[PDB]
């Protein structure tokens, strides 16, 4: 068979990062309400859940 | 001799303050 | 006139207002963006001769 016995799953690699991923251009920056801000933006934005990984 | 700063006011809502879209 | 000083110690004090870390996380965010960058005159401002 030559290819892994299930089709990996997971993240992605750094050649389909960059053909995903493009610079977003956000117009009128911050503009509607809370909790539609473009969130995942923050660097440590835990996006499963709407909270902020913290330290402890 | 220029003193200046963002104010637009609104007090607490009925919730009084923290929580900030209407 | 005599009069002297000598320094020990240098310290420097900042205070945090300990706000809730995802609406701290949510101002910085607002305020990391260049349309809302922060903007100050010297308070009494003049070119001094």
């Amino acid at each position: 068979q030559s290819s892994s016995s299930e089709p990996r799953s997971g993240g992605i690699g750094t050649l389909q990062f960059v053909e995903e991923f493009v610079p977003s251009v956000y117009f009128n920056p911050f503009s509607g309400s809370p909790g539609l801000y473009p969130d995942e933006f923050i660097p440590n934005f835990d996006a499963v859940r709407e909270a902020v990984d913290g330290y402890d | 001799d220029i003193n200046f700063a963002s104010l637009a006011p609104r007090h607490g809502t009925r919730p009084f303050m923290g929580t900030w879209n209407e | 006139d005599g009069a002297s000083v000598r320094f020990d110690s240098v310290n420097l004090y900042a205070t945090f207002f300990p706000m809730a870390h995802n609406t701290a996380s949510t101002l910085e965010a607002m305020l990391r963006n260049d349309t809302n960058d922060q903007s100050f005159n010297d308070y009494l401002s003049a070119a001094n001769m």
